[PDB]
RNA sequence: GGAAGUCGGCAAAAUAGAUGCGUAAGUUCGCAAGAAGCAUUGGCUCUGAGGGCAA
RNA sequence: GAUCUGGUUGAUUCUGCCAGUAGUCAUAUGCUUGUUUCAAGGACUUAGCCAUGCAUGCCUCAGAAUCACUGCAUGCAGGAAUCUGCGCAUGGCUCAUUACAUCAGACGUAAUCUGCCGCAAAAAUCUUGCGGCCGCAAAAUUGGAUAACUUGGCGAAACGCCAAGCUAAUACAUGAACCAACCGGGUGUCUCCACUGAGACGCCCAGCGAAUGAAUGACAGUAAAACCAAUGCCUGCAGUAACACCCAGCAGUGUUGACUCAAUUCAUUCCGCGAAAGCCGGCUUCCGGCGUCUUUUGACGAACAACUGCCCUAUCAGCUGGUGAUGGCCGUGUAGUGGACUGCCAUGGCGUUGACGGGAGCGGGGGAUUAGGGUUCGAUUCCGGAGAGGGAGCCUGAGAAAUAGCUACCACUUCUACGGAGGGCAGCAGGCGCGCAAAUUGCCCAAUGUCAAAACAAAACGAUGAGGCAGCGAAAAGAAAUAGAGUUGUUUCAAUGGGGGAUAUUUAAACCCAUCCCGAGUAACAAUUGGAGGACAAGUCUGGUGCCAGCACCCGCGGUAAUUCCAGCUCCAAAAGCGUAUAUUAAUGCUGUUGCUGUUAAAGGGUUCGUAGUUGAACUGUGGGCUGGCCCUUGCAGCCCGUGAAAGAAACAAGAAACACGGGAGUGGUUGCAUGUCAUGCAUGCCGUCCGUGAUUUUUUACUGUGACUAAAGAAGCGUGACUAAAGCAGUCAUGACUUGAAUUAGAAAGCAUGGGAUAACAAAGGAGCUUUUUAAAGGUAUUGGAGAUUAUGGAGCUGUGCGACAAAUGCUUUC
């Protein structure tokens, strides 16, 4: 019955300093996993600087001023995660939670039209009472009548304002994906082939836009479009292209010299 | 109290395990029901998670199925006749899963007459039903005698019920010879 | 593994032999392990034969594997 | 109460059958050994094991 | 920096130890200490004993106020107190137990349970009012009891108690017809057909969840045709999802590597399931926030299992054993698997690759030292485990074998009016003992978190010894004062801190730092600790003592001329520090895998036989031809890539070839005219592969190259003028931008995918248990409209006859 979280044990992506407190906020159970989420207090106090401390974070959150997936959330320990839509109407800000090329959490600005939909990955399919097929999603959603072509690897385009599915994208050989876990998290690539090893982890081989090869486990890929040029979601600035470490350092040095 | 852990057992090498922790509630056991034949009496038991187990102390009625006809009936239990663990359980008349009992055969006779028109309206569906259908002589002999053998299929100490199925086929002959 | 003993009823003992590396003396030493495996009447293994086994739920105090194929 | 009696535990008391478990020093390896010691046992109603010769 | 020196001889060259030397967030003690930053701190011995105080509670607009409570004029509130709901199983402390236990990396639960949080689901139920069981109607206006309180109190007291009287609910109990559907099973009276079939009608019974029984939970080895009875469609077999009307397409199609799983229908049986019979708000209605029962899946957890690894000891060699030891069968118990446990059966399981027993130890991340290989430490911040004086037992609860919960015994112990009643600091401060050995009975919830009936504010401030702040503190680590510049043969010049104060700044409030002024000439604002024969830097100095006193880590000094003792002077080393003791790393190739010795220095067994173990000979194997007289460098391309033999046949390819699957491929991959119209038919058409299933036959392990999967803190290091640095992850520049940054790496072994075949390992064998193809004949499932039966004809294999063609790694026109 754990209800605390030491700061040294908290995920590195939250970017909390080791010298400014013994504890970190422990996320509650919810739509996303504890190790793969970002609590609302961290979003509002760190990252965005609307709150200077936890006292001001509680004032903002308990008034219902922050909407996640078109619903007010009043808990600072609420776990927010991949592809969630966060809107603060009083300020007039809209973001989506994504992974940048370095694997860190990134907030991508959205237009009003783009804020109405989110991509949902199927993780299970079962039959409910009365012979009703149900699809379970990577964020804990349960869809009561999915498209008859839905499979466990597919992606569903979901309108959150009307609570209705609009489109289905299948996991095939010629589709574009983004990596959600492992050493390649945040990279955008194209499927080349999938290796099936029954009873163990399937392995996917992918190709980057620059021709670089990399592989991950099949449970870490997320379909986002029919090819590398027609993506159904907006991605961060770097477009999921890993850059050479030697080259990246050289450009940063040159930019510093010119800026000064 | 009673425990179900492996700490007190010997190792396969014959050595002794040195225990360095106290007993935990998550590994308990409880005393057996020892269900007997008699007027109904049960006792509820609060198990892990808040759910309730029904511990039956005495039972005399149950729900018994005729598998060939895919039907069932509620009948009175008369005796315990055989038990594979030991015959001291037959002497005390203890009810457990997979023991052989004798039940009342009157409700099954009534269903046969009303479904096939056979004693052991214009629309005669009976002629259709008797077509390509036959009954075993071993069963019909008991149905006329009044009592018929059956096998308990439920666990009375876990659910509080004594349900079962009638013996047919080669399993009936197996237990008839063991009783002879 | 290889079959070591077949004296019990519907259960056998198998042996797995392997080499273990010692870093300080850059050399190996022989080691082995023993397991109890349930054998179904579909197979008739003999001492010295090689089998393929698969993990299952606990079936006794020591048995955690089942024979799947005899070579 | 328990050898204070008496030269001296003389005399008396005391132990006790059968079955299971268990058993020291010493030793010519045979013993010491029933070492010492612990436990069970009635009556009644039942259940199992241990055979023969006739096809 | 991959380093050595003194001591055995009258001299020499060795072996070998003793002594010297440098580190330690590594402890303790001695002498000393001006400034500032950063920090460990009753672990070692006694998981010893504890006075006193404090450490866990929670109320919004939104569950219950008639305080005989408080203001102000009927509405408020600190609304006291109580009932109700949630929490108190987390955090904090400690390391006593412990070696197939725990733990690390990697995995399983298809063997299970799971409050709070997320997304969802819901059609069972005869109730109420009036009138006389019936009839008429519908916004169902449901019932009883208990606290706080009042009265009488008992008791020396007790986080001790009794009786009576009042009264709330989101406490407890009861309970809702018609509105209101689809679908099915069993059975009686009416119409019709035929001589059975169809349709009414009645009559039952059909919700979620649980139990037992019966079906479904697909197919994916052959094709043409007759004959019966019942049916469909045409006027005899074309055309054809299925189905006797209201519905002419209202499921012929769940998931997985795999399921007795998901879900559905039938029979019988439970005997847990409110629309809180709830609370607020905005506008007569309408709308919106909460709150709660049951069902089902994610998430957060719990419990179980074990693939590889995990100290010393043989003056510990056998251990276990139906008395549960290893396994089997039917049961019981559990949330669930299981000798976990009852009954019966069989005789197994483990061990020199070290079982069993004994001893010292909580396990990791990691620390010290080190050219490399190594040696050693890890009570202690993060993760895992275990405990609350000892030992058992248990209730509540989603979760405890809970201890600032209960029950008992043992050892200690407190109060008493003697009747009785209490206690558990290995939480924070403190105290006693123990010791070589370790702080204040301080301030605060401002920050970081946790709980919760809860934003903040307004009459109107939740708790928190977790946590933070300061006091003590030469454990350890950074930066740094004790002066500087000059003129003549002892006299001047500026400068600044320590310190003392500030309009002030910092801070929850204080303190420290930072900023700024009245202040140095024995700048008395006065530096120490060890040494001066050698190792080892530095005195033939001057007195005293006289093998005494004493020094001396070792070698050695001292017996009246002491380079060594006690002193003065002068010098040396490190310096706000420097000695001593005990452990430990290097020095140490004096533990030797890299890397030691064994004739005489310590050490080859008296000689052989022999089992585990270690080690073990050669061989299957130059590819070739053409471009820029053999051979070799290069760059080219293309080869059946020895030899045969031109779609097949040689060689390969289980990663491959044979079979079949429309429920295989986003619709069956690639190379306005017709069909239907009762139509939401609003429909339909204009050679290589993919996927499932069957048949056929075979190669690992190991090493090596990549790749995947792998908590921080710590180590390495990319950037950055916190004034530098030890640090930290920040910050930089002109109603904001940098679409700011916070890169990257290594981490044993075991586990996962793949490609490469040289050196090797495992297993098998022990060489006499060792033909193909093409036609003729004899014998013995699928298509016929669909569904159920009987029937020939054929496919194919089983075989015994003839015939054609081609091979053969060993001559049949042959041998005997
Ligand atoms: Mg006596
Ligand atoms: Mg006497
Ligand atoms: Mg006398
Ligand atoms: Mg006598
Ligand atoms: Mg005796
Ligand atoms: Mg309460
Ligand atoms: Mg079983
Ligand atoms: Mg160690
Ligand atoms: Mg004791
Ligand atoms: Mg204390
Ligand atoms: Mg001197
Ligand atoms: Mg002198």
């Amino acid at each position: 019955a754990k209800k605390h979280l030491k700061r040294l044990y908290a995920p590195k992506d939250w970017m909390l300093s080791k010298l400014t407190g013994v504890f970190a906020p422990r996320p509650r159970p919810g739509p996303h996993k504890l190790r793969e989420c970002l609590p609302l207090l961290v979003i509002i106090r760190n990252r965005l600087k609307y709150a200077l401390n936890a006292r001001e974070g509680e004032m903002i959150l308990r008034q219902g001023l922050v909407h996640v997936d078109n619903h007010p959330r009043r808990d600072g320990k609420y776990p927010a995660g991949f592809m969630d839509v966060v809107e603060i109407p009083k300020t007039g800000d809209r973001f989506r939670l994504m992974y940048d090329v370095k694997g860190r959490f990134a907030l991508v600005n959205l237009s009003e039209a783009e804020a109405q939909i989110k991509l949902m990955k199927v993780v299970n399919l079962y039959t409910a009472t009365g012979r009703v097929p149900v699809a379970v999603t990577h964020d804990g959603h349960r869809i009561r009548y999915p498209d008859p072509h839905t499979s466990i690897g597919d992606t569903i385009v979901y309108n959150v304002k009307e609570k209705k599915c609009v489109d289905l994208i299948k996991n095939r050989q010629g589709k574009a994906v983004i990596v959600t876990g492992g050493a390649n998290r945040g990279r955008i690539g194209e499927i080349v082939k999938v290796e099936c090893h029954p009873g163990a982890f399937n392995i996917a081989h992918l190709k980057d836009a620059s021709g670089a090869e990399f592989a991950t486990r099949a449970a870490n890929i997320f379909v986002i479009g029919k090819d590398l040029n027609n993506l159904q979601v907006t991605v961060p600035k770097q477009q999921g292209l890993r850059m050479n470490v030697i080259q990246e350092r050289e450009e940063r040095l040159i930019a510093a010299e010119a800026r000064k | 109290g009673i425990v179900r852990s492996r700490l007190h057992k010997r190792k396969i090498t014959g050595g002794k395990t040195k225990i360095h922790r106290k007993r935990m509630k998550a590994e308990l056991g409880r005393l057996p029901a020892n269900t007997r034949l008699g007027a109904r009496r049960v006792s509820p038991v609060r198990a892990r998670g808040g759910n309730f187990k029904i511990r039956a102390l005495r039972l005399d009625t149950g729900n018994f199925a005729w598998a060939s006809e895919a039907i069932a009936h509620r009948v009175r239990l008369l005796d315990v006749v055989y038990n594979a663990t030991s015959n001291e359980l037959v002497r005390t008349k203890t009810l457990v899963k997979n023991c052989i009992v004798a039940v009342d055969a009157a409700p099954f006779k009534r269903w046969y007459a009303k479904h096939y028109g056979i004693d052991l309206k214009l629309q005669r569906e009976w002629t259709r039903r008797r077509r390509n259908h036959r009954v075993e002589k071993a069963i019909a002999d008991q149905l006329r005698e009044g009592r018929v053998l059956a096998r308990i299929t439920s666990r009375p100490g876990q659910s509080g019920r004594a349900d079962g199925i009638l013996l047919e086929g080669a399993e009936l002959q197996f237990y008839l010879k063991r009783l002879e | 593994g290889v079959v070591h003993s077949t004296k019990m009823h519907r259960t056998i003992i198998i042996r797995r032999n392997y080499l273990h590396f010692i870093k300080k003396y850059q050399r190996y030493q022989k080691r082995h392990k023993s397991l109890a495996v349930h054998c179904s009447p579909a197979f008739d293994p003999k001492q010295g034969d090689e089998v393929v086994i698969g993990q299952c739920r606990p079936l006794s105090k020591t048995i955690r594997y089942n024979v799947l194929e005899v070579v």
